[PDB]
Formats: structure tokens, C-alpha cells, sequence
């Protein structure tokens, strides 16, 4: 009924086997390895605590709770998307990506570079074609 | 912190959460996003209906590995007969659009992997019809109302599509007896749904025989508006042991009473005989054949990309993820 998870930095969280199983990654291990302190070298204690929280909330499972849940700085959100991916939790990988999707909506390409801090690989002539290639829309 | 440090698989996730206009926005953020914003995973199903469009946009978009392309009632009337590179497009609906014949050709000349195509209400041409022959894997083809092609180009197309299941080749106002003859003489024996309505004096009984002889697997057979057909055709429908849907609407030479004989076809589930059956003898006909569904439906569903209202973008069941609605 219980399983212990080990963050890439020391912490051990005891989650319900059924909730931990929500992670395909953590699931394959608890089987193809039958380990107790499940080694999670790619997720630190902060993010994992979040993953477990999100999975607990949806143990039976954008909602308001999720929105408040993902109401964190870009860094944490970037860490969760990775975590969710690494732990392969389709559920939480879906909301986090849509959250980032909602962030892009409205903002212009410039406002987007600002936020997510993205280098403009473009040439004013390339943005000229990218634009032309998208006029029809 | 920067997100450009995010895995390629994840940006695609985020991008999959964006609607068409949003996706084209992001494509202009950085060169990376631009590459990814056109990733094949993002463009499988595209719905651009009633959109006026330049052939280069349709080509450049079809060149991104697009499988289901819904585009009825659209407008493509300019140069550059797509030659872009071969297209993955499998399911495509260009019905009732206005497309320069050379633009129609250019796009279909980059298609070989089509499974379901609709060119309903489109002026075509042998060059066009012949390029369609490439799509031998065609399962459903709709050329209803099309014109501009010979019975010879039609012949190589039908000869070539040997696994065709549904074929709506009705009301090609463009053609003669020969087209009808070619039609029944070369439709694949694999055919199960055929709509050849609209050819009055050009569809003889003998053409019905040929069809019946070569195609025993017909489940749907629409012969509406077959002015020549008399009840003495019924002996041909009897030789189809899987026919469960027949249409003879507007076949004025079929005496309403003789319709009782269609009770011989055991598998028959529905009969459509509009415009030749008096309301009275029609309700008596329904009395006699309680197993049938008479004049229950007005429109053909044979090889139709979509059937319904508010139910658009279900191009042969596919709910196009990218649209402009």
C-alpha cells in the first residue's frame, strides 16, 4: 500500500503505491526491479513533492485547483514539465504543457521571447518570410 | 531561465496544445520553434474549409506530412500546379471547392498514398484523372458531379483502383453511355458501395447486368434517375446476395406496383424510390415489406467525407486537430 521514493537530492517520500503507479517510469521500476527506496535521480525534492501532490489530487483522475497548483515561476513549471516527462505522467504532462500553451496565447513572438527568454535566431529577412508563409491564415 | 533548453519532445507537447493560428504565431519566435512548429506530428489533420487559398500554401502545408486534409468549399485559383514533393495525404476532401484545373492537377500529382478522396463538384481533366490512378490504395473515391474527363481516363483510374470499396461516380453531367459502360466494366470487384445515379438515357439495363456480373459484393447501390430501368432489372438485383441498400428514385419506367418484387432480395434493408411512388401505394408497399425502410433517406452517404451539420471536420471520422473555425 506504501512505497518510498527518493529524490535526486536525498529526500524520501512515502506515497501510496497506486498514486506512485501513476508514473509509468516509477511503475516499471516497482516491477522490473522490485526496489524499496525507488531511485529518482532526475527529480529533486521540491518538484517530486509537487508531482506527488498533483497525482494525489487526481488519484481518481484546466481546473481551478490545477491552475492555482501551476501558479509558480517559469523555473518550477519548466522543472515540472521535465519531471512529468521523466516520470512519464501523461496526466500532469498534459496540464503543464497546456499551461505553457495558455501563456503563449495572447503574447506576441516578442513578448514570448521575453517571458521564456528565447534567443532570436531570426534574421529580419527570415521573420519576413515566416510572416509571408503565414499570411494565408 | 530559458525554455529553449526544453527537450524537443516537450516543445511539441506545448505546441500540440496550440490551435492553428497560435501554432503559426510561435513558429516565428526563434528558428528552433519554427522547425518544430511544422513537425509532422502537429499537422496530421488539417481543416481549412471555405478558405480562399493560394496553391503554394496548400502545397507547403501538404508537404508537412498531413494525412487528413479537410478543405471543401475552398478557393484555389492561381498558378503553381503543386509539384512540391510527394504528399503523405491519405484522406482528402476538396468537394464543392473552386480550384483551377491546373492547380487541382498539380496537387493530386503529388498524391499516391490516398485512401479516401473527394473531388465532388470539381471540373477535372484526363491529366487529373490519370494522376489519380497512382492512388491504387484508394478505398473511397467521390467524383460525383465532376466532369472534364474521357471514358478512357476514367478507365485507367477504375482499372487502377482495385481495392475500391465505396465509389460515388454520380451526376457526372459531363458524360455519355461510354462513360457509364466504362464505369460498370472496370469498377473493382471489391466495390461494395456504388453511386451511379444521374445518367438517364445513358445507363442501359445491360450496363446493370455487367455491373452485377463483375461486382457481386455490392451492399449499397444507388441508381436513382436511371430513366431506362424497368422492373425487368430486378432480376439483376436478385443476383446480388449482399445488397441491402438500393435507390431507384426518379426511375420513371419502374411501375410502382412492380416494386413489390424487390421483396425477393432477402438482404435488402432499405429502399429509396422517390418521385415514382404515389403516397398511397407507398404505404401499402411499406405494409408488404415491413423488413424494409422505404423512402426513408434523401441524401447519399456513398463516399461522403462528412454527413451532417455541426458535424463538420469529421472527414471520414477524423476530427481535424488543426482548423480555422
Amino acid at each position: 500500500p506504501s512505497i518510498k521514493l527518493q529524490s535526486s537530492d536525498g529526500e524520501i517520500f512515502e506515497v501510496d503505491v497506486e498514486i506512485a503507479k501513476q508514473s509509468v517510469t516509477i511503475k516499471t521500476m516497482l516491477e522490473d526491479l522490485g526496489m524499496d527506496p525507488v531511485p529518482l535521480p532526475n527529480v529533486n525534492a521540491a518538484i517530486l513533492k509537487k508531482v506527488i501532490q498533483w497525482c494525489t489530487h487526481h488519484k481518481d483522475d484546466i481546473p481551478v485547483w490545477d491552475q492555482e497548483f501551476l501558479k509558480v515561476d517559469q523555473g518550477t513549471l519548466f522543472e515540472l514539465i521535465l519531471a512529468a516527462n521523466y516520470l512519464d505522467i501523461k496526466g500532469l504532462l498534459d496540464v503543464t504543457c497546456k499551461t505553457v500553451a495558455n501563456m503563449i496565447k495572447g503574447k506576441t513572438p516578442e513578448e514570448i521571447r521575453k517571458t521564456f527568454n528565447i534567443k532570436n535566431d531570426f534574421t529580419e529577412e527570415e521573420e519576413a518570410q515566416v510572416r509571408k508563409e503565414n499570411q494565408w491564415c | 531561465v530559458s525554455w529553449d533548453s526544453l527537450p524537443d519532445e516537450l516543445l511539441l507537447g506545448i505546441f500540440s496544445c496550440l490551435c492553428l493560428p497560435e501554432l503559426l504565431k510561435v513558429s516565428g519566435v526563434c528558428k528552433r520553434w519554427y522547425r518544430l512548429a511544422s513537425d509532422e506530428s502537429l499537422w496530421q489533420t488539417l481543416d481549412l474549409t471555405g478558405k480562399n487559398l493560394h496553391p503554394d500554401v496548400t502545397g507547403r502545408l501538404l508537404s508537412q506530412g498531413v494525412i487528413a486534409f479537410r478543405c471543401p468549399r475552398s478557393f484555389m485559383d492561381q498558378p503553381l500546379a503543386e509539384h512540391f514533393s510527394p504528399f503523405r495525404v491519405q484522406h482528402m476532401d476538396l468537394s464543392n471547392s473552386v480550384i483551377e484545373v491546373s492547380t487541382l492537377h498539380g496537387i493530386l500529382s503529388q498524391c499516391s498514398k490516398l485512401q479516401n478522396l473527394s473531388l465532388e463538384g470539381l471540373r477535372l481533366s484526363d491529366p487529373i484523372v490519370n494522376t489519380l490512378a497512382k492512388n491504387s490504395n484508394l478505398v473511397r473515391l467521390n467524383l460525383s458531379g465532376c466532369s472534364g474527363f474521357s471514358e478512357f481516363a476514367l478507365q485507367t483510374l477504375l482499372s487502377s483502383c482495385s481495392r475500391l470499396d465505396e465509389l460515388n461516380l454520380s451526376w457526372c453531367f459531363d458524360f455519355t453511355e461510354k462513360h457509364v459502360q466504362v464505369a460498370v466494366a472496370h469498377v473493382s470487384e471489391t466495390i461494395t458501395q456504388l453511386n451511379l445515379s444521374g445518367y438517364r438515357k445513358n445507363l442501359q439495363k445491360s450496363d446493370l447486368s455487367t455491373l452485377v456480373r463483375r461486382c457481386p459484393n455490392l451492399v449499397h447501390l444507388d441508381l436513382s434517375d436511371s430513366v431506362m430501368l424497368k422492373n425487368d432489372c430486378f432480376q439483376e438485383f436478385f443476383q446480388l446476395n449482399y445488397l441491402q441498400h438500393l435507390s431507384l428514385s426518379r426511375c420513371y419506367d419502374i411501375i410502382p406496383e412492380t416494386l413489390l418484387e424487390l421483396g425477393e432480395i432477402p438482404t435488402l434493408k432499405t429502399l429509396q424510390v422517390f418521385g415514382i411512388v404515389p403516397d398511397g401505394t407507398l404505404q401499402l408497399l411499406k405494409e408488404a415489406l415491413p423488413h424494409l425502410q422505404i423512402n426513408c433517406s434523401h441524401f447519399t452517404t456513398i463516399a461522403r467525407p462528412t454527413i451532417g451539420n455541426k458535424k463538420n471536420q469529421e472527414i471520414w471520422g477524423i476530427k481535424c486537430r488543426l482548423t480555422l473555425q
